[PDB]
């Protein structure tokens, strides 16, 4: 009786943990893409700041 | 463009996949296993050798050995089992359809360059292959053809100054101390605290610990003092069989050996020092670009807080008349591999491939005329 | 296919039968008898020796002795009479047609493994045979390939960790204390209550009592207190010749000696302790399966309420991040024999038997090449 | 016994998912913190970029 | 020079005495024990604890509990009873008059270094103490300040390469397998022969047997073959209550585990291998002196015929361009202690003493600033 009831709970738990893992991964993966997009913008700004330094040294 | 494999042959994890991707598609342990005794299992099938996550999970029967120790291929027979696992188990593809970009350590032994050429062509029957230097690739991943790559592996740290996409051979510094050594050292210093470990199953948890909990201090004496004055420089770890252990100052001490090689009884100079020295052996004119483009690569550089430490150290050795800036990729651990992908996916690289024909004519030695 | 006899060599009950069955077909007392008279029975057919239900029923003209004590064959000549009774009386078949599988204790003496190999092959003329450790078979009857068996027979208790059908030869633990000892102890502690039993005809009723009425307490002090504070921890038993006796705290005290060996003058540690001290010899990546797959086996484990006690005891010694769980098979008393039936009926196992030709070449010693 | 073997499995799956989830959580936790860090570095670089632009305009 | 005690705290024999002697004064079992029950002896004085030869004289009333296991103090409260026995019973002197040189295992836990500092100062009120590494002392006993000491205890084997009298921390190998383990192993393999020993009162005879009858074979396969082909590799031993037992191949098998740790499920490498490895982690220049000065120490090295085996093994791993020679002291089992005496009797060591004053100021932790 207990094994049936513990099975029921555990199926529910597995399901809740699995959906949670999948959600955590997609969002985590979206945040990594968010960083990659920010980084790209640091790189643009860094380059532009360097070009601005070459010009500034010149003039 | 025929799909190339990029196999970044790391000293602790193999990173492998298909070109045209900007990320590895298999990341698994650089481990091979062989039975301890006569007879392996009862009432089930059994085999002579095991690799990667199969060797990590079916562990109770196995002695474990490695393809690569300190970036140096140390046993051809295990490098082969990693390769056999890579093509047929992990990516589930025929290698004989797919050109192969292999990565090599900066200044890898020539007899090794050749045994790798030969083993790929004769057994796997690759159509084509090229061997490219891992650092050289890590720079291509950062979008430059000028800078220095400090590639600090799971086993070897190299400083390779690159100008115009050309590695400068006179200024290549190889330093054997990084992630392999770092585990053995960590284990030592934990025994000293009274958390003795001896079994290699413990050493691989010590490895995991190292990757999770180590951090590069910005100031070694000030953090050391902090840990001596307060227990706020300690993080708990619950071992996989219960039992909560406390990891103390070992967190920053472990990687401290990279800055001070004497702690393990070496005549070597530190990573920072070797970077400075690398730039000083280089032409006067380019040294500004190298300092300004100190590009970090590999698994050992993924400890937090590395950049502020490295920024410090390098500005202290280097003139303040040269611009100094640390460039740390978003996923610097994969920089080697990523760079292989970008390179191997280039139309210009297609003419650079060592063909089988070129193999048949000159033997394994052909590697040295096409790859520098 | 050849029908194997699986014969479990129990120190109190023999369990025997044919393979391809999931249950023993013969169960009889491990007792051997010889005449009180200077010859055979009056006016009846000649027998020099008597066994099982014939020795139990003809007892008034016999002296009785035991062939096996504490998991060891203590007389060859009587183990032979068990075997003679097994083939020709109980199963009524020629052994010379049927390969034999014999059960043994872990670390069963080598001189004994050989005298068993020799006696089976020369006298019975067996076509082939094998000898197997009790716990290894009980794991197969538990439906699992890796785990640990606490096997407690009618005479010895072992803790035996197993990986994919091989027992780990450095990690095994032994305790001579179980069902044989348990009867003699029960008898002592009843004399102490003032129900003196001094005759071996009483010892066998005390044995039956033990099997029926003993129970493992979940808490030894709390049950002891309950019996001191109230007579509700006592069950009546009516002896065969009338006379109602009352069995008190002896019910839980008798088996209590398994947890505390110092009660009977032994220096050994308890069955739960030797479970813990056994598993901690094994590799951390396999400790997860060992602690999760703690299997109870043998006749002594059939006392009710044992699982909750053993669950308790092991979780108290073991860290609370190894998963802890007691596996108690539905008919755990037979699980060695059932596992022997399974092993003897695997298709790959038919290559493992000792053949009569290999015995003719190497003598009784062949068991140390074919078995483990 | 079929329930006991499955139950066992369901616990082992619950552990493995709890463990796998927690690694995805620690990483997510890290992504939020990186973002906050980059936003601060971006602010700093934009500010330097403007300050350089003033300097270039000025001369 | 104020008379110092040298207390070599072995895992099976404690060795104690006064400095200025070239030999230990008292050598006694590393055992402590406590009564089995409240009320156990009549007409004589009961005690809450017993130690060493006093415990061994009337062992039957005692549960033994061990002060040291595998070169680690595993119970403080019993290490204290060894110390109490040492000063007041065996040397019959006030410790508070006598500086104390304590020996420590190579890489002993720091929390242990401290609890030892503290216990000596607070309870015994020592004037002064120093803790010196046991291997480091064994080399001073051989009259050098350069070589390797393989100290193989009654419980732990350590390889410590020493240069200029300085232990090299990066190249210290600790291997838990030696004399404690060796008894438990010997006992297992005798049960396997059918001389079952299950009681710890028997294990101490098995210990004595081991010390008397074990010998290191020069060739393991050839001696093994000899014992399989002839019974000339067997020596009789008459037990202390009669009964002549025959000890076979177990004689050389027991210590064989030191060369092949896989025989008892360990993942570690052998003593020879660890010596070779120790020298290879050391500076290139000194490796000639270390091979040439492979100095043997401790109780486990007193098995005959060790040197020829060790000479063999080390020349096979090591280049023939490096000089190889085993140095075995005349009484190598006392080397630790003897070295303590020489050191503790030095005028230069008198300035090295941790004074009570230095204790009062910094607590137990002072040990780590004065002792390395």
């Amino acid at each position: 009786e207990k094994y049936s009831q513990k099975e029921d709970k555990y199926e529910e738990e597995i399901k809740v943990l699995s959906d949670k893992l999948k959600e955590a991964e997609t969002r985590a993966e979206f945040a990594e893409r968010s960083v990659t997009k920010l980084e790209k913008s640091i790189d643009d700004l860094e380059d532009e700041l360097y070009a601005q330094k070459l010009k500034y040294k010149a003039i | 463009e025929t799909t190339a494999l990029v196999c970044d042959n790391g000293s602790g994890l193999v990173k492998a996949g298909f070109a045209g991707d900007d990320a590895p598609r298999a990341v698994f342990p650089s481990i091979v296993g062989r039975p301890r005794h006569q007879g392996v299992m009862v009432g089930m099938g059994q085999k002579d050798s095991y690799v990667g996550d199969e060797a990590q999970s079916k562990r109770g029967i196995l002695t474990l050995k490695y393809p690569i120790e300190h970036g140096i291929i140390t046993n051809w027979d295990d490098m082969e089992k990693i390769w056999h696992h890579t093509f047929y188990n992990e990516l589930r593809v025929a290698p004989e359809e797919h050109p192969t970009l292999l990565t090599e350590a900066p200044l890898n032994p020539k007899a090794n360059r050749e045994k790798m050429t030969q083993i790929m062509f004769e057994t796997f029957n690759v159509p084509a292959m090229y061997v490219a230097i891992q650092a050289v690739l890590s720079l291509y991943a950062s979008g430059r053809t000028t800078g220095i790559v400090l590639d600090s592996g799971d086993g070897v740290t190299h400083n390779v100054p690159i100008y115009e996409g050309y590695a400068l051979p006179h200024a290549i510094m190889r330093l054997d101390l990084a992630g392999r050594d770092l585990t053995d050292y960590l284990m030592k210093i934990l025994t000293e605290r009274g958390y003795s470990f001896v079994t290699t199953a413990e050493r691989e948890i010590v490895r995991d610990i190292k990757e999770k909990l180590c951090y590069v201090a910005l100031d070694f004496e000030n953090e050391m003092a902090t840990a001596a004055s307060s227990s706020s420089l300690e993080k708990s770890y619950e071992l996989p069989d219960g039992q909560v252990i406390t990891i103390g100052n070992e967190r920053f001490r472990c990687p401290e050996t990279l800055f001070q090689p004497s702690f393990i009884g070496m005549e070597s100079a530190g990573i920072h020092e070797t970077t400075y020295n690398s730039i000083m052996k280089c032409d006067i004119d380019i040294r500004k670009d190298l300092y300004a483009n100190n590009v970090l690569s590999g698994g050992t550089t993924m400890y937090p807080g590395i950049a502020d430490r490295m920024q410090k150290e390098i500005t202290a050795l280097a003139p303040s008349t040269m611009k100094i800036k640390i460039i740390a990729p978003p996923e610097r651990k994969y920089s080697v591999w990523i760079g292989g992908s970008i390179l191997a996916s280039l139309s210009t690289f297609q003419q650079m491939w060592i063909s089988k024909q070129e193999y048949d004519e000159a033997g394994p030695s052909i590697v040295h005329r096409k790859c520098f």
